C-alpha cells in the first residue's frame, strides 16, 4: 500500500547520522515524508517505524503529537493564519473572515477544488508585523482584509 | 527617536545589522571583528577559564528566566569520564509577542554559530545542536549557510585554530509545538520523543540530552558570549548601572506607532522605550495595559510603565520581566476576549502530561467563552480565581500552567469590571427530572 | 434474567432509591397474595411493564456516555463530537 | 529515616517516596499515576501533601508525594486544608470530562477513580460545559476499550512499554485530546497486556472475557488459588 522512495529512505538515513539515537530522527523523517507527499499517510508511519528501528507506536505519538505532521489529507497550499494575542489585537478576525470568505471553508478544512487548506497556528514570531500568514512556506506580514483576495492568486 | 548610533561598545548585539536588513555573512562579519573572541578563547584560555569569565560577567539567561549562565555552566560534571557532552542553541521562541531570536538568527548568524562555538568550548561539550522552530524557514537558511562557511573556513568541525578542539554543530528545525522551547521538552524533543518535560532534579547538566550532560542556552545569551569575550569582563559589568549586567533586546509591539525590537541596556523604563523608540501608541488609542515580556506575564497598569526593565523591579511589581518584549493593550481591546485568545492558545498548547494544565485549562477557556458571549453565571469568577490558585508553580509538572495564568489572574484583579459584566444568566448545570423534587440548596 | 423474592420483600424501596436509571420502581398496588410460595418469586416478565411508571421522561441512556444503537459517540447530553487524534487543527 | 506528618512522628525508609512511605504507615493518600512496580513520575498531581521546612514553619509548600523522597526530618501534612482543597480540585478537574458511565462500565465497584473521587471528597459538580469524547478500538478478544474513561494517568503506557516490553500500545495527540491504545485496530501482541485490566484505574482497558458474563466485585465468590 505505501512504499518509501529512494530518496525519502536516502534522506532519513543521513538524518540518522546526525544522532547518537536513531529515534532521534523521526521527526525529521516525518517532515521528509510530509514535504514529498504533502502529508504523512497511515502506510508512512510503519515504513518509517521499520527505517528507525522504533515501534510504530512511537512514530504515530510523534507524528499526532505536533501540530505540524499532517496525519489527514491536506490541500496543495497550507494556508496558516497566527491566532496569538498580538495579531489578535492587530485584527486577525478581519484576515480570517476575508479568508473564509473567499475560499468557502472553515479552519481545518480543505476547498472542493483541494486547492486551499486553512489552518490557525500560534504565534508565527513576526508580532511587531502583525497580522501575519504562512502560505506553503512564504510569510506574508502586515496584513490587510482587501490584500487577502489578491495574495490567494499567486499560489495556483 | 531616528537618532539611534549603534556603536560596538554600546551595542554589542546589533551595531554590525546592516541597513537594507539582509544577513552579514562571513567575509562581513569578520570583517566587523568577526571570531575574534573565538580566537581569544579557543588560543587563551582554558573552558574553566571561560565558564569563570562569563560567571564574572554577569551574563544571566536571556530566555526569560533570568538564570545565571556562568552558574548553569558550572554546574556541569567534573568527571572526565563524561565527554559525550551537548549544548543546545533553544532557537524555538513560540511565546506570542517574543520576535528577538528571528532577528538576531535571520541576520546575524555567525554571530550565534561563534556563540556556539565559545560555549561549547567552554562547556568542553562535544556536538551542538540549534534547536530551531519549523517555521522560521529563512532563519534556517541562513543558519544552515553560516555553519557551511564556517566549517569551510575551518571555525567548524575538527581541529578548530589548532587548538584540536572538535565541534559539529547541527540546525534542527521542529514540528510545531511551544512546549518544545521547555529545556527538558527541548531535549525530549531532540531525542525523538513526545516533547513532555521532565522532572528536575535531574537537572540536564548531569543528565540531559540522551543521559550525557547538556546545556541549553537560548539565543540570545550564547549571541551575548562572543562580545564578552571579545571585550573583556569590566567592559560588561560597565555598560548598565544595573544588577542585571549587559544589554537585551527589548520592544514594545501593538498597536504603537512603530512597533519594533530595539538593544537597550538593562534599568531603561518602559515608559521611554514606548514613547522614544516605540513611539507612543497610535492616533486616536488610548493606553490601558501592558504586558511586560509576553504571553505569560501578568498585565500592567499605566502606573507601572515608569518601572525599570529589570528582573527585581518588575518582580516587585506582581510580574516577569520575561523576554521583556512588551505588548501595549489599548482601550478599544476588550481584555476578556484578550485574556479568552490567551488561554486558549495555552490550553491548546498543553502537552497533556499532569491534569491541572490539561483539564484546567479548557475549563477557564470555556468560562472566558462564556464571559466574552455574555452568557457567565455566578461562580464563573470564583472559579477562574481558583484556577489561577491551584496552577500555580509547583501545582503543575512544568511552568505553561503557571505563566498561563498569569495574565489571567492580573486581568481580574485589574479589570474586574469586564469580567463581571460578562456574568448575565443565573447558575444552572442540571435539567429538571419530573418525578423528583430538586435539593434546593440554599 | 430478572427476578425478585416478594415473599422475602419488605417492601422499603431502597432499591428503587439505589436505581441509577429508575428502571425499578414501587407501583401503589398491594394485591399479591398467593397460594404457593414459589409463585412469590417473580421474574422478568412478571415485573416488565409497558411504561415509564413514575417518572415520565427520564433516559439514562441519553446520559451516558456508552455508545448503544441509535447513539453514537458524542450524541449524548453535555458531549461534545470525537475529535479525532490525526486532526489538523491544533 | 524520620518524618512527621500532621504533627505525628513515624519511621520510615529513607530511600523511598512520601507517597509510598504514607501508605505503608495506613495513611491515606489520593493517587493515580504512581503504581509500586511502575515508579513515580507526577503526571496525575493527585497525591499532594504540604510540606514545611522546619517545625517552626507555617505556610509551607504544596509538593508532591511521590515525586518527594521520604528523607529524614521530613515536615508534611496530609490533612492540610490547602492540600485537601488541591486533591479536590484534581478529581474535579478530571470529572470535568469523564462519561456518566458506572452502571455501565465493568469496572464499577472495582474502580479506583470512584475510590479516589469518594475519598477526596468530591461530590458536588459545578461544571457545566461539554464533555470529550473518544472514539473506541478494537484490541482483541480479551480487552474491551473505552476511551471516554480516561484521565489521562499514564499507567497503561508505562506498563506495556517501560515494564512488559510491548511495543504496540502508545499515547497519541496533545493537549486534552490524549488517546491511549493502538496505532490501529487489532490484537494486543503482548503477552502480559491482560494486566492493563489491573493496571488501569478506569475502566478503559476491561476484562472481555468477564464482560461477556459480568458480575459486580461485591457480587462473586473469591478464593485464593493457584
Ligand atoms: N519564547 C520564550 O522565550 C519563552 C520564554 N519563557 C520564559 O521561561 C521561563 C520559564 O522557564 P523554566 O524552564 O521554568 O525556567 P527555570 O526558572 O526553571 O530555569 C531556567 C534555567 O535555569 C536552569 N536552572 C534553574 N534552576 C536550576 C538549578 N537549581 N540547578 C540547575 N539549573 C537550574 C534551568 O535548567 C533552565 O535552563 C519564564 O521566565 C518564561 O517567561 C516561557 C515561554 C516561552
Ligand atoms: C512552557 C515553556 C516554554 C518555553 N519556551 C522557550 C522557548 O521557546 N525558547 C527559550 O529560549 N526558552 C523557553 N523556555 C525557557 C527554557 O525553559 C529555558 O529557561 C531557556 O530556554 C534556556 O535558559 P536561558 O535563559 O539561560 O538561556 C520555556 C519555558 C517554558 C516553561
Ligand atoms: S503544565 Fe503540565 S500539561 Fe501543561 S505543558 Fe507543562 S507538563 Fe505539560
Ligand atoms: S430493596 Fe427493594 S426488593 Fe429489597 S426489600 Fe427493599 S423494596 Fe424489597
Ligand atoms: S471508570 Fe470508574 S468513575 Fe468512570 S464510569 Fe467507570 S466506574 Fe464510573
Ligand atoms: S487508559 Fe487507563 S491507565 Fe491509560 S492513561 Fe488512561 S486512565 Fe491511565
Ligand atoms: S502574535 Fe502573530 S506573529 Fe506573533
Ligand atoms: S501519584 Fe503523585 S502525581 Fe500522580
Amino acid at each position: 500500500a505505501f512504499e518509501l522512495s529512494a530518496a525519502e529512505r536516502e534522506a532519513i538515513e543521513h538524518e540518522m547520522h546526525h544522532y547518537e539515537d536513531p529515534r532521534a530522527a523521526s521527526i525529521e523523517a516525518l517532515k521528509i515524508v510530509q514535504k514529498q507527499r504533502g502529508w504523512v499517510p497511515d502506510g508512512a508511519i510503519h515504513a518509517i517505524a521499520d527505517v528507525l528501528g522504533i515501534p510504530a507506536s512511537d512514530v504515530e505519538g510523534v507524528a499526532t503529537f505536533y501540530s505540524q505532521i499532517f496525519r489527514q489529507p491536506v490541500g496543495r497550499h497550507v494556508i496558516r493564519y497566527c491566532d496569538s494575542v498580538v495579531c489578535h489585537i492587530n485584527g486577525y478576525q478581519g484576515i480570517q473572515a476575508a479568508l473564509e470568505k473567499k475560499l468557502n471553508i472553515k479552519p481545518g478544512q480543505t476547498t472542493f477544488d483541494g486547492r486551499f487548506t486553512l489552518l490557525p497556528t500560534c504565534c508565527l514570531g513576526n508580532c511587531d508585523k502583525g497580522p501575519n500568514m504562512m502560505i506553503d512556506e512564504d510569510t506574508h506580514a502586515h496584513l490587510t482584509p482587501e490584500a487577502i483576495p489578491e495574495l490567494l492568486e499567486r499560489y495556483k | 527617536m531616528k537618532n539611534i548610533i549603534r556603536t560596538p561598545e554600546t551595542h554589542p548585539l546589533t551595531w554590525r545589522l546592516r541597513d537594507d536588513k539582509q544577513p552579514v555573512w562571513l567575509d562581513e562579519y569578520r570583517s566587523k571583528n568577526g571570531y575574534e573572541g573565538a580566537r581569544k578563547a579557543l588560543t587563551g584560555l582554558s573552558p574553566d577559564e571561560i565558564v569563570n569569565q562569563v560567571k564574572d560577567a554577569g551574563l544571566k539567561g536571556r530566555g526569560g528566566a533570568g538564570f545565571s549562565t556562568g552558574l548553569k555552566w558550572s554546574l556541569m560534571p567534573k568527571d572526565e569520564s563524561m565527554n559525550i557532552r551537548y549544548l543546545l542553541c533553544n532557537a524555538d521562541e513560540m511565546e506570542p509577542g517574543t520576535y528577538k531570536d528571528r532577528l538576531l538568527m535571520e541576520q546575524l548568524p555567525h554571530l550565534l554559530v561563534e556563540g556556539m562555538l565559545i560555549s561549547a568550548f567552554a562547556l568542553k561539550a562535544y556536538r551542538g545542536y540549534i534547536f530551531l522552530r519549523g517555521e522560521y524557514i529563512e532563519a534556517a537558511v541562513n543558519l544552515r549557510r553560516a555553519i557551511a562557511e564556517a566549517t569551510e573556513a575551518g571555525l567548524l568541525g575538527k581541529n578548530i585554530m589548532g587548538t584540536g578542539f572538535d565541534f559539529e554543530l547541527f540546525v534542527h528545525t521542529g514540528a510545531g509545538r511551544y512546549i518544545c522551547g521547555e529545556e527538558t521538552a527541548l531535549i525530549n524533543s531532540l531525542e525523538g520523543r513526545r516533547a513532555n518535560p521532565r522532572s528536575k532534579p535531574p537537572f540536564p547538566a548531569t543528565s540531559g540530552a540522551w543521559g550525557k550532560p547538556t546545556c541549553v542556552n537560548n539565543v540570545e545569551t550564547l549571541c551575548n558570549v562572543p562580545a564578552i569575550l571579545a571585550n573583556g569582563v569590566e567592559w560588561y559589568q560597565n555598560i548598565s548601572k544595573s544588577k542585571d549586567a549587559g544589554t537585551k533586546l527589548m520592544g514594545f509591539s501593538g498597536r504603537v506607532k512603530n512597533p519594533g525590537l530595539w538593544e537597550l541596556p538593562f534599568g531603561t523604563t518602559a515608559r521611554e522605550i514606548l514613547e522614544d523608540y516605540a513611539g507612543g501608541m497610535r492616533d486616536g488609542l488610548k493606553f490601558k495595559a501592558w504586558q511586560p515580556g509576553g504571553a505569560g506575564t501578568d498585565f500592567l497598569t499605566e502606573a507601572h510603565l515608569d518601572l525599570p526593565m529589570e528582573f527585581e523591579s518588575i518582580g516587585k511589581a506582581g510580574s516577569r520581566l520575561g523576554t521583556a518584549l512588551a505588548m501595549a493593550v489599548d482601550h478599544e481591546i476588550n481584555m476578556v476576549s484578550l485574556v479568552r485568545n490567551l488561554e486558549e492558545f495555552f490550553a491548546r498548547e498543553s502537552c497533556g502530561w499532569c491534569t491541572p494544565c490539561r483539564d484546567g485549562l479548557p475549563w477557564s477557556v470555556k468560562i472566558l467563552r462564556a464571559l466574552e458571549r455574555g452568557e457567565g453565571q455566578p461562580g464563573d469568577i470564583e472559579t477562574l480565581e481558583q484556577l489561577c490558585r491551584f496552577l500555580g508553580p509547583g501545582k503543575t509538572f512544568c511552568a505553561h500552567a503557571p505563566g498561563a495564568v498569569e495574565p489571567l489572574q492580573s486581568a481580574i484583579k485589574y479589570f474586574r469590571e469586564e469580567f463581571e459584566a460578562g456574568i448575565k444568566q443565573p447558575f444552572s448545570n442540571t435539567h429538571l427530572i419530573n418525578g423528583i423534587q430538586p435539593n434546593l440548596l440554599k | 434474567f430478572f427476578r425478585i423474592n416478594f415473599s422475602r420483600c419488605i417492601f422499603c424501596g431502597l432499591c428503587e432509591e439505589a436505581c441509577p436509571t429508575t428502571a425499578i420502581q414501587l407501583t401503589p398496588d398491594f394485591e399479591m397474595g398467593e397460594y404457593k410460595r414459589q409463585d412469590l418469586v417473580y421474574e422478568k416478565e412478571d415485573l416488565l411493564i409497558s411504561g415509564p411508571g413514575k417518572y415520565p421522561e427520564y433516559n439514562f441512556y441519553r446520559m451516558a456516555g456508552m455508545a448503544i444503537d441509535g447513539k453514537d459517540k458524542g450524541e449524548a447530553e453535555n458531549e461534545a463530537k470525537p475529535i479525532d487524534v490525526k486532526s489538523l487543527l491544533p | 529515616a524520620t518524618i512527621h506528618v500532621d504533627g505525628k512522628e513515624y519511621e520510615v525508609n529513607g530511600a523511598d517516596n512520601l507517597l509510598e512511605a504514607c501508605l505503608s504507615l495506613g495513611l491515606d493518600i489520593p493517587y493515580f499515576c504512581w503504581h509500586p512496580a511502575l515508579g513515580s513520575v507526577g503526571a496525575c498531581r493527585q497525591c499532594a501533601v504540604k510540606q514545611y521546612q522546619n517545625a517552626e514553619d507555617t505556610r509551607g509548600r504544596l509538593v508532591m508525594s511521590c515525586m518527594t523522597p521520604a528523607s529524614d526530618g521530613t515536615f508534611i501534612s496530609i490533612d492540610d486544608e490547602e492540600a485537601k482543597q488541591f486533591r479536590e480540585s484534581v478529581v474535579e478537574w478530571l470529572m470535568t470530562n469523564h462519561p456518566h458511565d458506572c452502571p455501565v462500565c465493568e469496572e464499577g465497584g472495582n474502580c479506583h477513580l470512584q475510590d479516589m473521587t469518594v475519598m477526596t471528597g468530591h461530590s458536588f459538580r459545578r461544571y457545566r460545559f461539554t464533555k470529550r469524547t473518544h472514539r473506541n478500538q478494537d484490541l482483541g478478544p480479551f480487552i474491551s476499550h473505552e476511551m471516554n474513561r480516561c484521565i489521562a494517568c499514564y499507567r497503561c503506557v508505562r506498563y506495556y512499554k517501560d515494564y512488559a516490553g510491548g511495543t504496540d500500545l502508545g499515547v497519541y495527540g496533545a493537549h486534552d485530546n490524549v488517546y491511549f491504545g493502538r496505532p490501529e485496530d487489532g490484537t494486543l501482541e503482548s503477552e502480559f497486556s491482560g494486566n492493563l485490566v489491573e493496571i488501569c484505574p478506569t475502566g478503559v482497558f476491561t476484562d472481555k472475557t468477564h464482560s461477556e458474563r459480568y458480575n459486580r466485585k461485591w457480587d462473586m465468590q473469591f478464593a485464593p488459588s493457584i
